[PDB]
This record gives structure tokens, C-alpha cells and sequence, in this order.
RNA sequence: AUGGGAAAUGCUACGCGGUAGUAGCAUGCUAGGAGCAG
RNA sequence: CUGCUCCUAGCAUGCUACUACCGCGUAGCAUUUCCCAU
């Protein structure tokens, strides 16, 4: 077990040990990561320490070569040498070590705590082996801290399927949702053992929680249900491929005369196989993941496999693969959890298919010819060599929007994060222009456009249909819990309630709460299409209703209105808190 | 009772304590300061 | 057309206890010096 | 050599009062934050 160095990346076999990941560096790179941090611990064939059973110092400042070990001054032998080299630390290869200085950076990496917007732009700055470093290491630590999560001690149980909660005093007890992990502990003075993988939401109305596990007994009083955390692996591949210009098609197979509206697209898939990649920056809406098809109907002929972030993305991606290409070509890859439903019509998980789709987490290590990914700004830089590494093919193609809301980056507790400083990508596409873009909104009426290109966006936008006259609003407060217990509008439900039967069409409206309680109390009131903005990234509804709690860093966020209201078809019917958020758009008030 | 660990840890308290009071950023960091120094003359005690 | 609302950061008041420092009280012993009586 | 007394010093103990800080406990008042995917 011997690598390179990284600042300087020279052959070498150090690792440091306070440094969480513990990285290979040479000598000097050591010497001086260990001078500026307060690292006090390196990792070589064997561990650092003083010998001496009667001493137990593991400082690399002071340590003497007893004979074959490593010695206090209390203990130092008498024909000795401190292993402390000439401005170096003493080991493995000396004669090789290139200097490097830039290890300042490599300081602050492992050195700051990841609530400073600081922090995440410096990281997104340095040298591409420092960004893997990085990212890896704030993953581990995001690790470390969920981990870090409430110990639910429990008392009483409602039914086979529902139970009641409660938790210890301390630590973190993190929400519930079908997303996150749990199981319990059977303390019997011994059996300790698992009782499944169970996950859990809030129950329907009261002190009332909805338990499911992959077993299911009736639970006990004494458990207790702690979130464990997932191993993070390294990688190798670099996040972004360089690029390379070419001259004639770089071997696709093209369909003559099959659509229309992708003809004058052809311009920009041409403009794809000239170069290696190609990436798409455009408004949402306005023909993104449907710049997709039309490009694959271009050349429908490779073994390709695709993906996304999310599953109603990749789900919304199949039905319109569906609608324009063959079916059995195509192909959605499941998990083995599947606890949030999918494509349930199409093949369970077919990775022997043509046109292959599946999520961000269960991609294979298999290759394809050309690719598609959904929603740069939703992803990291981590994911992106990801899937480099285990997926290499001849061309790719990169979709996002920097308007769109970033991945939530919960440690980031301080400051906005920029667009551009999403990821690599994102600051790629602010700083060098998008590869092609497409701006004509065409779900939404030319009403919605206007707004939002009058308000958010740059006064460029357009569409292609008129105003549909179904804009209307409403204004009043409503009362919340005001401690802790995410805030939940219920006089806004039941004037909701009490109303829609004057709103004949509106009886399927999508129902918009990006609060999980609320998002909960308004299906088990009434039954609406009930939805989160989180996951109503990328999709589209003739029908929707959207559901404002109270002010907040959160609800006053214009990039989260902008994006909920970029999902109007026909209809929609919205609420409000707040006065000049309330002023701010040009629709009808009533 | 110079060269004792409450001594030190008292030492490294006062070193903080006078560090945040010239910085004066929060009335609860000086509240901190206050704990630590209670402490510190709890074990010097 | 219904008698089911917390995490607690911050302020104030009271009490307890501990710790330290200060003053006062009583005593118990020791040691020393001195005087009276037989 | 026994008994009585004075004075001084020290110690130690007990008790009382005062001062500071602490935390607790209680009460009152008031605020600050507000949460999302696998
Ligand atoms: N050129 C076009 N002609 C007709 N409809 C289009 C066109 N481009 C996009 N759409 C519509 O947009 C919908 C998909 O949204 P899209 O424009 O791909 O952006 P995104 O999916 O990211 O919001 C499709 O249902 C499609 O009907
Ligand atoms: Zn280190
Ligand atoms: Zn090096
Ligand atoms: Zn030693």
C-alpha cells in the first residue's frame, strides 16, 4: 500500500492521522501539514507512538528512535536519533519528494467546519484531487453527524401499523419521513438484535406516529430507534472530462425525416458530436428534459443508459420516453429499498435495455455510448466523478438551471450559496455560457411567463399560449404553533375546504406543501394531489394548488416560489402571508 | 499551588476569558467565559 | 356550528446547597509566665 | 507535692452573621428560531 503524494503527489507512504480520510502524503507535505494544524499523529507501516509502555506520547514534535521504535525523551535511548527529519518527517522514500507549497488550502480543508458559505466556495476552488478530498470528507462528516441523531425512547404503541413515539434528551431526534432509516434495539439485558429496517412518518392526527418496518411485531416500551449512517467510498476519476473538438459526426446513427420540432434542433445535436460533451443551461419549462427525446430520436440506435436525481423526474422522463420513443427499448433500474414508488408500468429494473433510466444512488458500474443527467444544480461534485468512475461513454450531455434550488447542504447554515457555486458544473456554465439554450416556457401560459420574467428572471422570457384566466389569491395569516412544530396553516385549510366546491375543475388540484406536517394534514383532511416543492422538481400540472404556512427564511425564498410557480399548465390557486410578496406578481387578487 | 492542573486549565480559562472580552462579540460567549472561570475556581479550589 | 395549544436561547424574583473570602460567638486542649494557701 | 486564680500565645472544634460565585429547585416575565431529499 503505497500512492502518490497530493499537494505535490510524489510517490510516497504517509497518511496523516487526525485528518479523517487519512491521505497519502510525502515527507515534506507532512512535515508541513503537521507544522500548521494541530495535527499531532502520522500513519506509516505502524502507528506513532512512544514505545515505552510507560509513555504514551503520540506527537510527532518529539519522538526518538528507540533502536527500531519510536521514544520519549524519558525514554530515549542513548545511541538515538529523533526521527523529526531536516524539516521533514523521517519514513518512506526521501529522495523523490517534489515540492509543493500550496498546502495552506489543504490546511483550511481539513481545518473549518462547513457552516460558512466560506468554506463551500473555497472548496469548490482548488485543485481537482482537493475538490474529491473535500467533497468526500464533508460527506463523512455529514455521516458522522446524522449519525449524531435521536435515541427515540419510546413508551406506547398504537397499532400494527401505527405506534407512538418518544425520544431521549440531547441529541438530535430527526424527522420522519419514508427517506431516512431507523430500526429498533431489543434491550433484554442481551439480543440487541435488529428488528428491521423501519422507516417512519407522523401519524394522521395527534400524538399518533405510522410505523413500517421490513419486519413488522407489535413493538414493546423499552426500544429506542437510532439513525445509522452509510460508508462513504473514494474515488479516482476526475469530475469533469476534458474537452475536444472535432470535425465530422463522431459515429451516430441518424433517423431521416421522423419529427419536426427537432430539425432545427439537429443544429445543436450536431454541435454535441463535434465535441466530446455537451451541457444545457435554459429557464424550466422551456424544452429541457424534452430537448432529451427529440435528441434521441435524432440517433435512436445505441445501447444507451440514462438517470436522474430524483424519482419523479426520471418517472415524468419514462411516460414521455414512452409517449415518443418505443417502449421496449427503454428501461427504469429500481433499488433494492424502493420505499418511494416509481415508474410502476415499465420493467423492473431491465439493465439489458436500449435506452436504460435509473437513480442517482443505484447506478451500475456498467458503460454506454452517450448519457443524459437531470438537474446539475440538485446534484454535488462528489456524484458527478461518481458517476464517472463507474460509468465511462463516448458522449455526454448535462442538464440544469441555475435558478433552481441547490441540494439542501443542511451544515450550511450561514449565508446564500451562489448559483454558479452550486457545483463545478454550475460555476462552468455562469462563467463560459451553456453549450445550447432553449427560453419559450411552453407549460406554462404567457401570464406565468410574464410574471416570473418580470420579477425573478431577466425580462427575456416568452411563451407560446395566452392567459388562461385562472389566476387568483388570497392574503390572510391564520394562526401556527409558534414552537417548534413546523408551522401548520390550518384556518387556510378549512376556508379551503369550505370553498372548492365553487371550483369545479380545481377537485384534482395538486396540492403544494413543501412541509412534511402540513403536507400530511392537508391529504388527511380532504385527500388533495398533495406534493412538495422538493419534489415537484421537474415536474408539470394542468392543475394546482399551492399552500403558503407562514414568513420564513425557507417560504420567503424567491428561487422557491419561482420554481413552484414555473409548474402552472391551465389552473392553480395559491395562498399567501405576506404584503409585498402578496404585491409583488400581476395576477388577479379576489 | 502554581504547578497543579487546575492552575493551568484556570490560566487558559482567564487567557480565553480576556481573548473574548477584547473581542466582545456576544453577551452569551461572555456568559461562557463566566461558566469557564466558575469552573476553573470550583477545581482551584 | 367541537371546550384537545412547549425548544427555551433571554430577563427578573425567591430558595436551597456547595464553594471560597470576611466578621462575630462559645468551647476544648496545649504551652508558657506569675501569684496565694498548706 | 496538692488545690485555687490571673495573664498570654497557639491550636482545634462548634455555632452565628456577612460577602462573592456557582448550580440547582421554583416562580414570573420576555424573546429567538423556525426543517425539506435517500
Ligand atoms: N418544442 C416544444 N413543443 C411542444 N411542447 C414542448 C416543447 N418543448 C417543451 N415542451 C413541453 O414541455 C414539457 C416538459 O418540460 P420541459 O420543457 O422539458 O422542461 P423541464 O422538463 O425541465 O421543465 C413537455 O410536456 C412538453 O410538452
Ligand atoms: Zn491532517
Ligand atoms: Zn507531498
Ligand atoms: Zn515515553
Amino acid at each position: 500500500a503505497v500512492g502518490a503524494c497530493v499537494l505535490c503527489n510524489s510517490q510516497t507512504s504517509l497518511r496523516c492521522g487526525a485528518c479523517i480520510r487519512r491521505p497519502f502524503l510525502c515527507c515534506k507535505c507532512c512535515y508541513d501539514h503537521v507544522i500548521s494544524t494541530s495535527h499531532k499523529l502520522v500513519l506509516s507501516v505502524n502507528p506513532y507512538v512512544c514505545n515505552a509502555p510507560g509513555c504514551d506520547v503520540t506527537d510527532v514534535t518529539q519522538l526518538y528512535l528507540g533502536g527500531m521504535s519510536y521514544y520519549c525523551k524519558s525514554h530515549k535511548p542513548p545511541i538515538s536519533f529523533p526521527l523529526c527529519a531536516n524539516g521533514q518527517v523521517f519514513g518512506l522514500y526521501k529522495n523523490t519528494c517534489v515540492g509543493s507549497d500550496n498546502v495552506t488550502d489543504f490546511n483550511a480543508i481539513a481545518t473549518c467546519d462547513w457552516t460558512n458559505a466560506g468554506d463551500y466556495i473555497l472548496a469548490n476552488t482548488c485543485t481537482e484531487r482537493l475538490k474529491l478530498f473535500a467533497a468526500e470528507t464533508l460527506k463523512a462528516t455529514e455521516e458522522t453527524f446524522k449519525l449524531s441523531y435521536g435515541i427515540a425512547t419510546v413508551r406506547e404503541v398504537l397499532s400494527d401499523r401505527e405506534l407512538h413515539l418518544s425520544w431521549e434528551v440531547g441529541k438530535p431526534r430527526p424527522p420522519l419521513n419514508r427517506n431516512y432509516v431507523f430500526t429498533g434495539y431489543r434491550v433484554t439485558k442481551n439480543s440487541k438484535v435488529q428488528i428491521g429496517e423501519y422507516t417512519f412518518e407522523k401519524g394522521d392526527y395527534g400524538d399518533a406516529v405510522v410505523y413500517r418496518g421490513t419486519t413488522t411485531y407489535k413493538l414493546n416500551v423499552g426500544d429506542y430507534f437510532v439513525l445509522t449512517s452509510h460508508t462513504v467510498m473514494p474515488l479516482s476519476a476526475p469530475t469533469l472530462v476534458p474537452q475536444e473538438h472535432y470535425v465530422r459526426i463522431t459515429g451516430l446513427y441518424p433517423t431521416l425525416n421522423i419529427s419536426d420540432e427537432f430539425s432545427s434542433n439537429v443544429a445543436n445535436y450536431q454541435k454535441v458530436g463535434m465535441q466530446k460533451y455537451s451541457t444545457l443551461q435554459g429557464p424550466p419549462g422551456t424544452g429541457k428534459s424534452h430537448f432529451a427525446i427529440g435528441l434521441a430520436l435524432y440517433y435512436p440506435s445505441a445501447r444507451i443508459v440514462y438517470t436522474a436525481c430524483s424519482h419523479a423526474a426520471v418517472d415524468a422522463l419514462c411516460e414521455k420516453a414512452l409517449k415518443y420513443l418505443p417502449i421496449d427499448k427503454c428501461s427504469r433500474i429500481i433499488p433494492a429499498r424502493a420505499r418511494v414508488e416509481c415508474f410502476d408500468k415499465f420493467k423492473v429494473n431491465s439493465t439489458l435495455e436500449q435506452y436504460v433510466f435509473c437513480t442517482v444512488n443505484a447506478l451500475p458500474e456498467t458503460t454506454a455510448d452517450i448519457v443524459v443527467f437531470d438537474e446539475i444544480s440538485m446534484a454535488t461534485n462528489y456524484d458527478l466523478s461518481v458517476v464517472n468512475a463507474r460509468l465511462r461513454a463516448k458522449h455526454y450531455v448535462y442538464i440544469g438551471d441555475p435558478a433552481q434550488l441547490p441540494a439542501p447542504r443542511t451544515l450550511l447554515t450561514k449565508g446564500t450559496l451562489e448559483p454558479e457555486y452550486f457545483n463545478s458544473v454550475c460555476r462552468l456554465m455562469k462563467t463560459i455560457g451553456p453549450d445550447m439554450f432553449l427560453g419559450t416556457c411552453r407549460r406554462c401560459p404567457a401570464e406565468i411567463v410574464d410574471t416570473v420574467s418580470a420579477l425573478v428572471y431577466d425580462n427575456k422570457l416568452k411563451a407560446h399560449k395566452d392567459k388562461s384566466a385562472q389566476c387568483f389569491k388570497m392574503f390572510y395569516k391564520g394562526v401556527i404553533t409558534h414552537d417548534v412544530s413546523s408551522a401548520i396553516n390550518r384556518p387556510q385549510i378549512g376556508v379551503v375546504r369550505e370553498f372548492l366546491t365553487r371550483n369545479p375543475a380545481w377537485r384534482k388540484a395538486v396540492f403544494i406543501s413543501p412541509y412534511n406536517s402540513q403536507n400530511a394534514v392537508a391529504s388527511k383532511i380532504l385527500g388533495l394531489p398533495t406534493q412538495t416543492v422538493d419534489s415537484s422538481q421537474g415536474s408539470e400540472y394542468d392543475y394546482v394548488i399551492f399552500t403558503q404556512t407562514t414568513e420564513t427564511a425557507h417560504s420567503c425564498n424567491v428561487n422557491r416560489f419561482n420554481v413552484a410557480i414555473t409548474r402552472a399548465k391551465v389552473g392553480i390557486l395559491c395562498i399567501m402571508s405576506d404584503r409585498d410578496l402578496y404585491d409583488k406578481l400581476q395576477f388577479t387578487s379576489l | 499551588f502554581s504547578s497543579l492542573p487546575s492552575y493551568a486549565a484556570f490560566a487558559t480559562a482567564q487567557e480565553a476569558y480576556e481573548q473574548a472580552v477584547a473581542n466582545g462579540d456576544s453577551e452569551v460567549v461572555l456568559k461562557k467565559l463566566k461558566k469557564s472561570l466558575n469552573v476553573a475556581k470550583s477545581e482551584f479550589d
